[PDB]
RNA sequence: UAGCUAGUAGGUGGGGUAACGGCUCACCUAGGCGACGAUCCCUAGCUGGUCUGAGAGGAUGACCAGCCACACUGGAACUGA
RNA sequence: CCCGCAGAAGAAGCACCGGCUAACUCCGUGCCAGCAGCCGCGGUAAUACGGAGGGUGCAAGCGUUAAUCGGAAUUACUGGGCGUAAAGCGCACGCAGGCGGUUUGUUAAGUCAGAUGUGAAAUCCCCGGGCUCAACCUGGGAACUGCAUCUGAUACUGGCAAG
RNA sequence: UAAACGAUGUCGACUUGGAGGUUGUGCCGGCGUGGCUUCCGGAGCUAACGCGUUAAGUCGACCGCCUGGGGAGUAC
């Protein structure tokens, strides 16, 4: 059974990204919002958006910049077999700072960077790169 | 504890001057500079990349004139200190009390400068220091001993060091036989020839 | 391997048991040889090898090796070995220090004394 | 112009009526220095003309490499077949910290500090190219900004 | 504060004791995921309030037996 | 090595200790421990640390310092803070 | 510790040199004698055995053995596998266990932030300081990644309530 | 207990195509839309052979199992 939404919207993106996919599209959560408001304000998708009433789905534009997908990976970090939480100090850094964590800490989703300026820690979703 | 056999074999090991005769005549009058030593040294079998490796150390070591525990140490040090590994090394190495008698030249050789700093003829601060690998600091005034400034060693050398290329980051009085370490020379003020990274490599395997 | 099962059946390591079991993590052992024999090795080798057999301190009973050329063992000799297996002699997994206790040196060596039981020729 | 280093010549064989045919094989790699780097592998009868024609391939099949002042961009990975590379950027002074195929590889593609640590099968062949997946999978600061849309300052 | 404990009661058959399981969720110190662990106290009942099953607030005492130096404080939720 | 335990687990009262306490005794209840490994078997002084390792680990506990135990073997109390 | 005295005088060895692995040749031997960590070497034209000359590496030590970690991502948490290389239970149901779609409220256990107490000294590390240097000694720091408590945060996980 | 075999654990999600078989169903022999299934093949993966929407691809949950050959699936 689906034990881990957020490891499927990302290898939707993972997947779509490989089929170059103009979108993608996956039933939705705040979580899952959360997390695409990450990635679109990083730069790595176009945009998304949520439409639906009692049933919501949320699309993922995809973006491509010169023939190759812009997700170069995204990675699941923490998952419901095994949780990762760091402390602020401890926070990791993506492709030696190029890339991005998506850190949830008790001030909301963000990238490890941000979580670093606001002096947080929190559970670390995933790599972005 | 010291080398103490010919000096040329070991310049023609690493075919190269490493400046262990004074200097007085060109090396290759005194040898075949151009041909290691023995038998089959006209051979030239192909050196591995670990030979490549370790004739630089041995290079290194053979012109200052250390063993491999000192110099082990020595690169231990220079991992420790921060900055650039290799480029630590050889200012550890150029700070070497017998190194900097012989840079100011006083001493003829190293060898020579060991020996004056061994046989208590050397003075830093004005103190008599007679141990080979103490470090000269910044601001450091090494001098000859008054019971040694008579030493026709010590005018010669002065002469052959005025036909050698004058370190920039060393002042020397030729008169009163006294130099002043002002500084750390910096990798542009050593050779160019040296490929210290060898070394660092070596001893990370 | 899932965290899971590691929880409940951690990773195992291997023992790892010694070659030269006599000798019980001592770098070597005093023994009595009780015979001196000698030996023809296993394919492709051939020669006639020496090798006493010694009862040593703590009682094993083992082969060693004596190496170099012309030993003077034989039997109630006492001896020291050390570690280290002779490859084409079955069942030999000592050597028999060559200069200590009734072991003498070889004869007219140079070049590795010292490791046959050999003072420096000097005069 | 370019460095040109050997990396390994080995005696393959194969079997005909008569008996065994000996030829030798020749792995090269050649680069400026700069960030360029190719590999060549070479067969023939002979040692030398191995060892031409791998130099002749090295040269047409260079590849561009970002470096950052003589050292990568970032940690990267590389694989080919069964050999699995890792490469680190390494502070001035550490030299190439780095085993064997890669040692050339990375000598002459001009990364002078490294840390580099190789997995799996360690065959030469492979492992070069290997190496040179991974520095061609490494991506600098620009080129990141450039398909993110941001400028290289909000990226850093 | 007072320091407390919380835990299931899974034996009450002791005349003024009875045993209660406190749980805690500790971090694996090797393979790093947080799992459930059990201690089991005996604590010490006056009026034999306490059922198996309920739930039950617990505090620290000087010895009162061989086995107990814990001491009911309180029924947080009853069976 | 899968079952172990009858002062055994708990209670009441007397005694006892510098002190809480099955510490002990009498009576009562029938409990207590255990696959989160009890019981049994083998091995072992513990720690700060030490060696190794990029690290995570692995190995280790000589010297120095903290804790413990022992003083020919087995047992006992006396004196005494 | 310092100062005088005489004179190069009183002071160099050990392993190695087939590949791995820096260092090559002659005579002696003839599957013998022997070497050997692995692969192997020796049966007349042996850089592999033995001596020598030459050389390489260490050096008041050098080798050997023992023993630990490394290399070994070869027990893989970091960090491995299972079609054919070793490896999917013959198949299933299912208790304990692990895991859990989506929304709101609440809680604040996990988690996160700050603080307080503690985490002996020595050791390690950084900066200095003393022995002619160094080793050693030593002043301040850092660190001791832990534990407890208090006060906050509430995204995620857990509890609870309603969907 | 079997080479009890797809020598391929169960459950869920996602990711170009082509030709069939079988079994439903909607609309007008055509066009859809479900279940099971055979063959080929693309990316990707794989030591290679090959696998390839019925994955050996990309992921998540949980379980079983491996750690050189022999001795041995043997002895006790
Ligand atoms: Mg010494
Ligand atoms: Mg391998
Ligand atoms: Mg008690
Ligand atoms: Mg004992
Ligand atoms: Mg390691
Ligand atoms: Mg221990
Ligand atoms: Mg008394
Ligand atoms: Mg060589
Ligand atoms: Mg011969
Ligand atoms: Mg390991
Ligand atoms: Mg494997
Ligand atoms: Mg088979
Ligand atoms: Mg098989
Ligand atoms: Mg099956
Ligand atoms: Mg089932
Ligand atoms: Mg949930
Ligand atoms: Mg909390
Ligand atoms: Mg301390
Ligand atoms: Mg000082
Ligand atoms: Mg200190
Ligand atoms: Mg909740
Ligand atoms: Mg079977
Ligand atoms: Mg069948
Ligand atoms: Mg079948
Ligand atoms: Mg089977
Ligand atoms: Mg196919
Ligand atoms: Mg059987």
């Amino acid at each position: 059974s689906m034990q881990d939404p957020i490891a499927d919207m990302l290898t939707r993106i993972r997947n779509g990204q490989a089929a170059n996919k103009a979108a993608v599209t996956m039933p939705s959560s705040k979580l899952k919002v959360a997390i695409a408001n990450v990635l679109k304000e990083e730069g790595f998708i176009e945009d998304f958006k949520v439409e639906g009433d009692t049933k919501p789905e949320l699309e993922l534009t995809l973006k491509y910049f010169q023939g190759k997908a812009v997700v170069e990976s995204i990675q699941r970090v923490s998952r419901p077999g095994l949780r990762i939480y760091k402390r602020k100090d401890e926070l990791p850094k993506v492709m030696a700072g190029l890339g991005i964590a998506v850190v949830s800490t008790s001030k909301g989703v963000m990238t490890d960077r941000a979580a670093r300026q606001a002096g947080l820690g929190g559970e670390i979703i995933c790599y972005v790169a | 504890a010291r080398y103490l056999g010919p000096k040329l074999k070991l310049s023609r090991r690493e075919g190269t001057d490493l400046f262990l005769k004074s200097g007085v005549r060109a090396i290759d009058t005194k040898c075949k500079i151009e041909q290691a030593p023995g038998q089959h040294g006209a051979r030239k079998p192909r050196l591995s990349d670990y030979g490549v490796q370790l004739r630089e150390k041995q290079k290194v070591r053979r012109i200052y004139g250390v063993l491999e525990r000192q110099f082990r140490n020595y690169y231990k040090e220079a991992a420790r200190l921060k900055g650039n590994t290799g480029e630590n090394l050889l200012a550890l190495l150029e700070g070497r009390l017998d190194n900097v008698v012989y840079r100011m030249g006083f001493g003829a050789t190293r060898a020579e400068a060991r020996q004056l700093v061994s046989h208590k003829a050397i003075m830093v601060n004005g103190r008599v220091v007679n141990i080979a690998s103490y470090q000269v600091s910044p601001n450091d005034v090494v001098s000859i001993r008054e019971k040694a400034k008579k030493q026709s060693r010590v005018k010669a050398a002065l002469e052959l060091a005025e036909q050698r290329e004058k370190p920039t980051w060393l002042e020397v009085d030729a008169g009163k036989m006294e130099g002043t370490f002002k500084r750390k020379p910096e990798r542009s003020d050593l050779s160019a020839d040296i490929n210290e990274h060898l070394i660092v490599e070596l001893y990370s395997k | 391997a899932t965290v899971n099962q590691l929880v409940r059946k951690p990773r195992a390591r291997k023992v790892a048991k010694s070659n030269v079991p006599a000798l019980e993590a001592c770098p070597q052992k005093r023994g009595v040889c009780t015979r001196v024999y000698t030996t023809t090795p296993k394919k492709p080798n051939s020669a006639l090898r020496k090798v006493c057999r010694v009862r040593l301190t703590n009682g094993f009973e083992v082969t060693s090796y004596i190496g170099g050329e012309g030993h003077n063992l034989q039997e109630h000799s006492v001896i020291l070995i050390r570690g280290g297996r002779v490859k084409d002699l079955p069942g030999v997994r000592y050597h028999t220090v060559r200069g200590a206790l009734d072991c003498s040196g070889v004869k007219d060596r140079k070049q590795a004394r010292s490791k046959y039981g050999v003072k420096r020729p000097k005069a | 112009e370019l460095q040109e280093k050997l990396i390994a010549v080995n005696r393959v064989s194969k079997t005909v009526k008569g008996g065994r045919i000996f030829s030798f094989t020749a792995l090269t790699v050649v680069g400026d220095g700069n960030g360029r780097v190719g590999f060549g592998y070479g067969k023939a009868r002979e040692v030398p003309a191995a060892i031409q024609k791998a130099m002749e391939k090295a040269r047409r099949n260079m590849i561009n490499v970002a470096l950052n002042n003589g050292t990568l961009q970032h940690p990267v990975k590389g694989v080919h077949t069964g050999s699995r590379v890792f490469m680190q950027p390494a502070s001035e002074g550490t030299g190439i910290i780095a085993g064997g195929a890669m040692r050339a590889v990375l000598e002459v593609a001009g990364v002078h500090n490294v840390l580099a640590k190789a997995y799996g099968s360690t065959n030469p062949i492979n492992v070069v190219r290997a190496t040179i997946d991974g520095l061609e999978n490494m991506n600098s600061p620009e080129m990141v900004a450039a398909k993110r849309g941001k400028s290289v300052e909000e990226i850093l | 504060k007072i320091r407390t404990l919380q835990g299931r009661v899974v034996s009450d058959k002791m005349e003024k004791s009875i045993v209660v399981a406190i749980e805690r969720f500790v971090k694996h110190p090797i393979y790093g995921k947080f799992i459930k662990r059990t201690t089991k106290l005996h604590v010490h009942d006056e009026n034999n309030e306490c059922g198996i099953g309920d739930v039950v607030e617990i505090r620290e005492c000087r010895p009162l037996s061989k086995t107990k130096s814990w001491t009911l404080v309180r029924v947080v939720e009853k069976a």
